[PDB]
């Protein structure tokens, strides 16, 4: 396929803050409560 | 304009992307039930709790996965985007009740969520056999939640299904013949015969569960006169169905993405190609009671069971082999599309023989009910129909957006994704060889080592789903937009531009009889 | 015949052929399908037609 | 209904032929495989003179009179037992 | 100077194909014949040989001596 | 089907017909690298003559560009087609891609 | 009982299990040769510059991708089904055992000549006794005879569960309402453990089966004193 | 001109490769991990009656 | 050399090896220079000097046959990155042994182990292949 | 009775850019109004029971 | 009429690539998270 070239670049330091977030958004909230798990259960 | 748009759509194309995006929301609910099961089995004792709530977790990660992810990303996603724009129509048959079957998955799947927030939540099993789903061993809402969710899925489908049919025999061109419409058409199409056909029997059978959990019947409880073994053959006889409408839009879209990486115009073997989905379809009914062999059926019937089963290899092979020679010769594009498709091939193969192993009833009273089957059916699944469904996503994404991915970065994706699914499965084979059974939340310490390994396998993938959604990010941040696509001329869903106008096709093909 | 001055052509190259050739077909000079040399030709008009 | 496939877009001697070659002979095929395997003679059960059976109101209107028209000395006995 | 002889021109890459797939068949055989002697040949010897003068009152009495049982001590 | 010979000699006769156009010119190249087989020398003689009587001296060089990638990995294939049409190279004053260096990646 | 790191079947306890060790074999063999021509010729396939991309016809191929197959698949349906119904074979056994499903522990009954039953718990990973299997003793053994053909009948008193044994090849599913059937022949004295399996809830992980094979007048005496 | 991949394919190769086996190892050795590794040739088996 | 969205239903160049002469030119319109180049074309090629020739390549096509089908250095940063993200997974299970699991079950402890070895052994697990069969019970060791 | 669907052409054809199910007039607006007050307020209502069936109460 | 073109044929703008991400960052974390909050509930339950 072509394309043209990004009407909006995305810079590796971009890329590295979009990466970051997203994995952050999956990661935080899941490891909070498992790392909370015993005081559910011890509950 | 917002809510006419987008609430009250009737444009398939729009619809079509509703449907990818609720699929891929659901992919994420199911990737996070994927992680609990794992977690909870990554190292021998208990992590979570005791079979219940971890067998809330597998219900929920199957029907989750089934009816909310797979299912709408192939039928009401890539079915809706380009079945019409494939055989040259301007919408759906039904472009108003396909909004419908649309707008019905949301409230099934908050049915769902519901149903494992009240009372201690649906732990039954995908297949919600009784007595262990019945009101005296599942007491309250949570079961007819279930219940609930799946007749909405269920008419949502059914519908659905009626309007891909109609739309694919009745607003072709006038010259196009069946046998001129693409693979990935006909694939829709058989699937959805095969929903018409099953579905209202899952429904007959959820019905009656819900009537003997709340009317007093008694269709599966031995007091009255029941059988539990009745409510099995109505849901398998749904149920073997189902995982066939699972794969065959799979199965087509490989043949386009293969094609057109191969350089090639068409698929080897087209009729070929189109016998062997009938032959897939048609043998899919009678077979359901291979899930059955340990229930204490007759041994007749075991023997016709096990070899209407293997008969299926006979067609299925035929689209393998048809797969390599459209490979053969071709100039081949190592695009990503092109190595999910090249995963599938040979990883589906793997799963179809495990099958092929598991669909002899002899052998199947030691493999039934062990992790063996679990290894068999994600093979098919995540290593098959979650593989067609990247392709087509990869492949179609700049003609969904207008925008382009980043090529090396789908690339890396595929290779994250293809570790963490063999390290997720393989191993699971040996678990079920040595006896391991499913549906367990812990294990005889022998089974550590592999679980381990699966369990570590399956944090692969989770990062292999996180970077997908930075992805897709990525693509829509920075707007390459689209100029040129090879192939055009056999490939016709990309003619009208990427993305192409809101209503195509308001004059309709050329196409002469001769 | 069209009612704009292009539209999409689908050309069945022989008999029975399953693969369908797709090309847009503009106003002006004759245009040959890319598979196998047919041609054909735009006829613009408005619907009272 | 209560099968699968899924044309039905137009009927036609393709169509038609398309059935024959890929459903109804290849059916033929299994079942004449089928039907070759679980072939090869039964034991024959221990004769038994029961008066509803071996019926001879009259005599037949060939052979000796007490012969059926198809008679297989192997598995059909007469009113008196099997054949040497 | 020498002229450069007229090597094959057609059909290379069907040759290509015949030769490789006979090549598969050729190390299919290859494979069936090592795993029938290292897999199943070996299974069938190991419980032929395991069973051959198996004496199941010895095993018992040792596994008995050695306190495994309920019902035997 | 057809013998070889017969093959090449419809691919001959298409190339030299006298006013090929250029739609038939590209039609023929693409449709011919289609199959397998490298072209024999004397149809890649009859297309770059066609170029000639085309005046398009850019599509005589792609011809042979193509010439040396159907070949694949033989790689004594190029080198003895050129050599066959030397003559032809000449008269015509058509410089390989090598000579033009647009070999070079 | 499986052991660490295994790989595959549990070994064989009776000539049926040995059987289909035999029979897997077989089709294991089958199964590695058929995906690894998948994946040589999907290499295959993608290892030329070479091209051939115009229309190439397909009649021939497709006989031998389907009657190779076909053969195939017979080869495997001759020897699974001969185990299947040799399985089916009739055997007269000597004694019957009834094993009822409970949430979350089997019950046995031996009552061909007395009224002898007993509960089959698993042994808590906190009583277990140094040297005993995590999540796989239980509290009374089900002591058989070995070298004898037993009939095994498998019923339940609440949901469904599943009696299984996979070194003797044994699963039964457990149904209320339902007293199904299986034969059970151990060769050789021993520990024979299996574990439930039919979903069954919260406890469905704990509640595991061990056969106690010993000879005739062992089980004979045990029998006596478990009046 | 050279690509990203010109520039540092070769350094994301090394230093990917070197992280992914020193972070797997340490994982797999150092933070007690149980495997459970077979006993044949391994454990010494010790009386238990 | 500028190509535009809204040109979708045109003819499109493309380089594809096996499509070697595309259905436009690369370059449509032609400077001064250029169509004189184009004129003296019509003469014999053997006039046109090797930079001529050249030229008119470049105007009839936008890469050659060895540019469009070069190697690249993609593999390294895909098998490199691929890796970095498998190793980044390896930290996700280092944090949750850390903070998610607790203790495994006491069974696992060396001694329990090394006297559950010896009790599989009294029973002779798997005695044909698996387990038992790889102690020698005459010798009271591991079968070397 | 009298045959009037040439009235109701010409209502239902006439160029004022109504979608169909408000092009009767005043009562579809009403009649929606209505459905949609119902659907998404029962929505809500559904939502509130939900949340008071998924704890528990002595 | 509806807005056509790349970008405009979707539910959601791209406008700002970081507000995008931030809707992105919601839309596939609520439903990663979900279960995990489930689960968190029943414990909390008994
Ligand atoms: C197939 C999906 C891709 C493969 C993914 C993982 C690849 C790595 C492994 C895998 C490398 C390929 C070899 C596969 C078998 C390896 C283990 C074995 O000895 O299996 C034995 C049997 C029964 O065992 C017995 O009764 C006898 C035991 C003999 C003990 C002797 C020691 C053997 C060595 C120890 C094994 C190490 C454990 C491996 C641990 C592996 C953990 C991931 O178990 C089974 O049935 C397992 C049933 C699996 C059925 C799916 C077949 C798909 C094959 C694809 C191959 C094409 C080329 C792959 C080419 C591969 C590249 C694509
Ligand atoms: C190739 C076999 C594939 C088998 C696949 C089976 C199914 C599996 C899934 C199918 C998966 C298929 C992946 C195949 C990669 C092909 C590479 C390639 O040529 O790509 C093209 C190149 C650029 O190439 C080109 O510009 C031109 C076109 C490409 C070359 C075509 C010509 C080839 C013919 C010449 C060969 C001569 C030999 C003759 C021989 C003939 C004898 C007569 O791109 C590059 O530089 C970078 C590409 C990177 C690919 C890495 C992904 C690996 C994923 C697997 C897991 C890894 C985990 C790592 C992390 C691990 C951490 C633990
Ligand atoms: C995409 C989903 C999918 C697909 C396509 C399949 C395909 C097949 N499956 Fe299925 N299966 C499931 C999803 C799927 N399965 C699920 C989810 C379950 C479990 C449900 C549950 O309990 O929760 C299951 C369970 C299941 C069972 C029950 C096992 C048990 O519970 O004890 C069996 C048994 O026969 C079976 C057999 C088969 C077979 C024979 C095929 C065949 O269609 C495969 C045919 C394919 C090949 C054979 C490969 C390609 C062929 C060649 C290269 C030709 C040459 C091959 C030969 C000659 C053999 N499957
Ligand atoms: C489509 C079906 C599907 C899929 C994809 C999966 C994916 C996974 N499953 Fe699946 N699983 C089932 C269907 C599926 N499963 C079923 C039916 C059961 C039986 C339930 C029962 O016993 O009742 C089951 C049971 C099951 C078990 C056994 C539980 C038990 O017996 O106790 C396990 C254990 O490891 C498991 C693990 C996983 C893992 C780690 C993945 C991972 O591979 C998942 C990784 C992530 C993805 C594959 C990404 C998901 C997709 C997206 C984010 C979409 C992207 C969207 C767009 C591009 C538009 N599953
Ligand atoms: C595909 C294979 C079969 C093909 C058909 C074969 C012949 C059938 C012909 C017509 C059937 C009509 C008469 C039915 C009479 C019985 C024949 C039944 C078919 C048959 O052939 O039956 C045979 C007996 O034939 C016998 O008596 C002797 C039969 C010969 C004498 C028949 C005389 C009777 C004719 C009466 C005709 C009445 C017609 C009325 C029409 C009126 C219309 C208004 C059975 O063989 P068997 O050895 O007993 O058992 C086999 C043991 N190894
Ligand atoms: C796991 C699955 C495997 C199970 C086992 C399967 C094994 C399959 C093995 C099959 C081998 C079949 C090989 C066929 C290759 C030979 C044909 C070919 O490749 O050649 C083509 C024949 O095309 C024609 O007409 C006839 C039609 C086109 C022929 C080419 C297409 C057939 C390709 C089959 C590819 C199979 C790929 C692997 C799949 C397993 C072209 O030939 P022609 O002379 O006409 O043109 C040449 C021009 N001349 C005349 C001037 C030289
Ligand atoms: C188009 C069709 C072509 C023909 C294909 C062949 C189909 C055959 C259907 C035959 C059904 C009737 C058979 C009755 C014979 C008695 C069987 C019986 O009575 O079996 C009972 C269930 O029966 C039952 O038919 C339950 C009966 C319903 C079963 C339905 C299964 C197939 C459903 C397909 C539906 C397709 C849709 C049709 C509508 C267009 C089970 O109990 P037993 O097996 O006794 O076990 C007891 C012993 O083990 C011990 O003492
Ligand atoms: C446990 C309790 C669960 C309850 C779940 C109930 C769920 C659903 C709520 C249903 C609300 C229904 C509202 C009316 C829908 C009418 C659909 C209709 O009539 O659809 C028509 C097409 O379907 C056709 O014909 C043929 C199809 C007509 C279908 C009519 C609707 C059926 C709804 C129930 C379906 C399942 C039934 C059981 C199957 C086992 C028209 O298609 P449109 O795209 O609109 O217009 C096309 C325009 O050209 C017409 O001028
Ligand atoms: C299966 C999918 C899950 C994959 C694993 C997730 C990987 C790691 C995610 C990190 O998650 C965070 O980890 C912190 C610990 O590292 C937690 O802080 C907790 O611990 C801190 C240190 O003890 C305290 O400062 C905080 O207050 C306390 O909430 C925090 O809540 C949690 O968000
Ligand atoms: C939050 C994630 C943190 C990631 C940390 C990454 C650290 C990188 C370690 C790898 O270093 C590599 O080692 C090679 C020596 O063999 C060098 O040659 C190579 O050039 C170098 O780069
Ligand atoms: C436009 C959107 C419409 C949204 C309308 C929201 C209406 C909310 C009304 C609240 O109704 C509650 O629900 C029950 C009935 O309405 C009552 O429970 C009672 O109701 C039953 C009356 O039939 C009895 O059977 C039971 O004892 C008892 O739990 C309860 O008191 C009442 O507060
Ligand atoms: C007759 C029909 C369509 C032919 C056409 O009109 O183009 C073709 C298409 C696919 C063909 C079938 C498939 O190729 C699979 C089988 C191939 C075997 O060689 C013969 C039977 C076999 C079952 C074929 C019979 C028949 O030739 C089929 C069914
Ligand atoms: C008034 C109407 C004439 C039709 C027309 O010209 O408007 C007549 C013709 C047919 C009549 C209907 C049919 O005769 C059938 C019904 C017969 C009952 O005795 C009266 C009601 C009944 C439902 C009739 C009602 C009404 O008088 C109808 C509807
Ligand atoms: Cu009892 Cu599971
Ligand atoms: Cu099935
Ligand atoms: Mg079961
Ligand atoms: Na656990
Ligand atoms: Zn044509």
């Amino acid at each position: 396929i072509t394309a043209k070239p990004a009407k909006t670049p995305t810079s590796p330091k971009e890329q590295a803050i979009g990466l970051s977030v997203t994995f952050l958004s999956f990661l935080l909230p899941a490891g909070w409560v498992l790392y909370h798990l015993d005081n559910y259960k011890k509950s | 304009m917002f809510i006419n748009r987008w609430l009250f759509s009737t444009n398939h194309k729009d619809i079509g992307t509703l449907y990818l995006l609720f699929g891929a929301w659901a992919g994420m609910v199911g990737t996070a039930l994927s992680l609990l099961i794992r977690a909870e089995l990554g190292q021998p004792g208990t992590l979570l709790g005791d079979d219940q709530i971890y067998n809330v977790v597998v219900t929920a990660h199957a029907f989750v996965m089934i009816f909310f992810m797979v299912m709408p990303i192939m039928i009401g996603g890539f079915g809706n985007w380009l079945v019409p724009l494939m055989i040259g129509a301007p919408d759906m048959a039904f472009p108003r009740m396909n909004n419908m079957s649309f707008w019905l998955l949301p409230p099934s799947f908050l049915l769902l969520l519901a149903s494992s927030m009240v009372e201690a939540g649906a732990g039954t099993g995908w297949t919600v056999y009784p007595p262990l789903a019945g009101n005296l061993a599942h007491a309250g809402a949570s079961v007819d939640l279930t219940i609930f969710s799946l007749h909405l899925a269920g008419v949502s489908s059914i519908l659905g299904a009626i309007n891909f049919i109609t739309t694919i025999i009745n607003m072709k061109p006038p010259a196009m013949s069946q046998y001129q419409t693409p693979l990935f058409v006909w694939s829709v199409m058989i699937t959805a015969v095969l929903l018409l056909l099953s579905l209202p029997v899952l429904a007959a059978g959820i019905t009656m569960l819900l009537t003997d959990r709340n009317l007093n019947t008694t269709f599966f409880d031995p007091a009255g006169g029941g059988d539990p073994i009745l409510y099995q053959h109505l849901f398998w006889f749904f149920g073997h169905p189902e995982v066939y409408i699972l794969i065959l839009p799979g199965f087509g879209m490989i043949s386009h993405i293969v094609t057109y990486y191969s350089g090639k115009k068409e698929p080897f073997g087209y009729m070929g190609m189109v016998w062997a989905m009938m032959s897939i379809g048609f043998l899919g009914f009678i077979v359901w009671a291979h899930h059955m062999f340990t229930v204490g059926m007759d041994v007749d019937t075991r023997a016709y069971f096990t070899s209407a089963t293997m008969i299926i290899a006979i067609p299925t092979g035929v689209k393998v082999f048809s797969w390599l020679a459209t490979l053969h010769g071709g100039n081949i594009k190592w695009s990503p599309a092109m190595m999910w498709a090249l995963g599938f091939i040979f990883l589906f193969t793997v799963g179809g023989l495990t099958g092929i192993v598991l669909a002899n009833s002899s052998l199947d009273i030691v493999l039934h009910d062990t992790y063996y089957v679990v290894a068999h059916f994600h093979y098919v699944l995540s290593m098959g129909a979650v593989f067609a469904i990247m392709g087509g996503f990869v492949h179609w994404f700049p003609l969904f957006s207008g925008y382009t991915l980043n090529d090396t970065w789908a690339k890396i994706h595929f290779a994250i994704m293809f570790v963490g699914v063999n390290m997720t499965f393989f191993p699971q084979h040996f678990l079920g060889l040595s006896g391991m059974p499913r549906r367990y939340s812990d294990y005889p310490d022998a089974y550590t080592m592999w679980n381990t390994i699966s369990s570590m396998g399956s944090f692969i993938s989770l990062t292999a789903v996180m970077l997908m959604v930075f992805i897709i990010w990525e693509a829509f941040a920075s707007k390459r937009e689209v100029l040129t696509v090879d192939l055009t001329t056999t490939n016709l869903e990309w003619l009208n531009g990427c993305p192409p106008p809101y209503h195509t096709f308001e004059e309709p093909t050329y196409v002469n009889l001769k | 015949p069209s009612i704009t001055n292009k539209r999409i052509v689908g050309c069945i190259c022989e008999e029975d052929n399953s693969t369908v050739i797709w090309f847009w077909l503009h106003k002006g000079e004759a245009q040959r399908c890319p598979s196998c040399g047919t041609h054909y030709k735009l006829v613009p008009h408005q619907l009272a037609h | 209904a209560s099968a699968a496939k899924g044309d039905h877009g137009g009927t036609g001697a393709r169509t038609w032929r398309f059935l024959t070659f890929g459903l109804a002979l290849p059916s033929v095929a299994l079942c004449t495989l089928n039907s070759w395997l679980h072939s090869g003679h039964r034991e024959r059960p221990a004769f038994i003179p029961y008066h509803h059976l071996r019926i001879r109101t009259k005599p037949f209107s060939w052979g000796d009179g007490n012969h059926t028209f198809f008679h297989n000395p192997r598995v059909n006995p007469l009113p008196t037992g099997y054949e040497k | 100077s020498t002229a450069l002889a007229k090597p094959q021109m057609r059909g290379l890459l069907a040759r290509r194909l015949r030769f490789h797939i006979v090549g598969a068949f050729m190390v299919s055989l290859g494979f069936a014949t090592f795993y029938k002697f290292a897999v199943a040949e070996k299974r069938k010897k190991a419980y032929a040989d395991f069973y051959r003068n198996y004496d199941s009152m010895k095993d018992f009495e040792e596994m008995r001596k050695a306190g495994i049982f309920q019902s035997a001590k | 089907h057809e013998t070889d010979e017969e093959f090449d000699a419809r691919w001959v006769t298409y190339f030299n017909k006298p006013d090929i156009d250029a739609w038939e010119l590209r039609k023929g190249m693409n449709t011919l690298v289609g199959y397998d087989l490298v072209p024999e020398p004397k149809i890649i003689d009859a297309a770059l003559r066609a170029c000639r009587r085309l005046n398009d001296f850019a599509s005589a060089v792609r011809i042979l560009e193509v010439v040396k990638d159907k070949a694949g990995p033989h790689k004594e294939i190029y080198p003895y087609v050129i050599q066959e049409l030397r003559p032809t190279l000449n008269e015509l004053g058509i410089s390989t891609p090598e000579e033009l260096g647009l070999d070079k990646v | 009982m499986a052991y660490p790191m295994q790989l595959g079947f549990q070994d064989a306890t009776s000539p049926i299990m040995e059987e289909l060790l035999h029979f897997h074999d077989h089709t294991l063999m089958i199964v590695f040769l058929i995906s690894s021509l998948v994946l040589y010729i999907i290499s295959l396939m993608l290892t030329t510059k070479l091209t051939h991309t115009s229309t190439m016809d397909a009649q021939e191929v497709e006989t031998i991708w389907t009657i190779l197959p076909a053969i195939i698949l017979i080869l495997i349906a001759l020897p699974s089904l001969r185990i299947l119904y040799m399985m089916d074979e009739i055997n007269n056994p000597s004694l019957t055992v009834k094993t009822m499903g409970h949430q979350w522990y089997w019950s046995y009954e031996y009552t061909d000549y007395e009224d002898l039953s007993f509960d089959s718990y698993m042994i808590p990973t906190s009583e277990l006794k140094p040297g005993e299997l995590r999540l796989l003793e239980v509290d009374n053994r089900v002591v058989l005879p070995m070298e004898m053909t037993i009939r095994m009948l498998v019923s339940s008193e609440d949901v469904l569960h599943s009696w299984a044994v996979p070194s003797l090849g044994l699963k039964t599913d457990a149904i209320p309402g339902r007293l199904n059937q299986t034969t059970l022949m151990s060769s050789r004295p021993g520990l024979y453990y299996g574990q439930c399996s039919e979903i069954c809830g919260s406890n469905h992980s704990f509640m595991p089966i061990v056969l106690e094979l010993v000879p005739l007048k062992y089980f004979e005496k045990w029998s006596a004193s478990m009046l | 001109a050279p690509d990203f991949h010109d520039k540092y394919g070769n350094a994301v190769l090394a230093s990917g490769a070197t992280f992914c086996v020193a972070v797997w190892v340490y994982m797999a050795t150092q933070i007690g991990i149980e495997w459970n590794p077979s006993p044949v040739g391994r454990v010494t088996p010790k009386e238990w009656r | 050399s500028v190509v535009k969205s809204e040109d979708y239903a045109l003819p499109s160049y493309v380089d594809r090896r096996d499509y070697p002469l595309p259905d436009v030119a690369h370059v449509k319109n032609l400077s001064a220079s250029q169509k004189a180049l184009k004129e003296k074309e019509k003469a014999s090629w053997s006039s046109l000097s090797i930079d001529e020739k050249v030229e008119l390549y470049r105007l009839k096509f936008k890469e050659s046959f060895a540019e469009m089908n070069r190697s690249t250095n993609e593999w390294k940063t895909v098998v490199g990155a691929a890796m970095f993200f498998i190793g980044f997974t390896a930290l996700l299970l280092i944090w949750e042994k850390h903070y998610v699991y607790g203790p495994i079950p006491h069974t696992f402890e060396e001694e329990w182990v090394a006297k559950q070895t010896k009790r599989m052994l009294d029973m002779k697990v798997a005695p044909i292949q698996g387990f038992s069969a790889k102690w020698d019970y005459d010798k009271n060791e591991w079968k070397k | 009775f009298e045959n009037r669907v040439a009235e109701k052409q010409k209502l239902f054809q006439e160029d004022n850019g109504l979608p169909v199910h408000l092009k009767g007039g005043a009562t579809d607006n009403i009649l929606y109004r209505v459905t949609m007050t119902l659907c998404l307020g029962g929505t809500l209502y559904s939502l509130y029971c939900l949340g008071w069936a998924s704890f528990p109460h002595k | 009429h509806y807005e056509e073109g790349p970008g405009k044929n979707i539910p959601f703008s791209v406008e700002n690539k970081w507000r995008l991400l931030a809707m992105m960052t919601l839309f596939f974390g609520s439903g990663f998270a979900a279960p995990f909050f489930i689960v968190r509930h029943q414990l909390l339950k008994k």
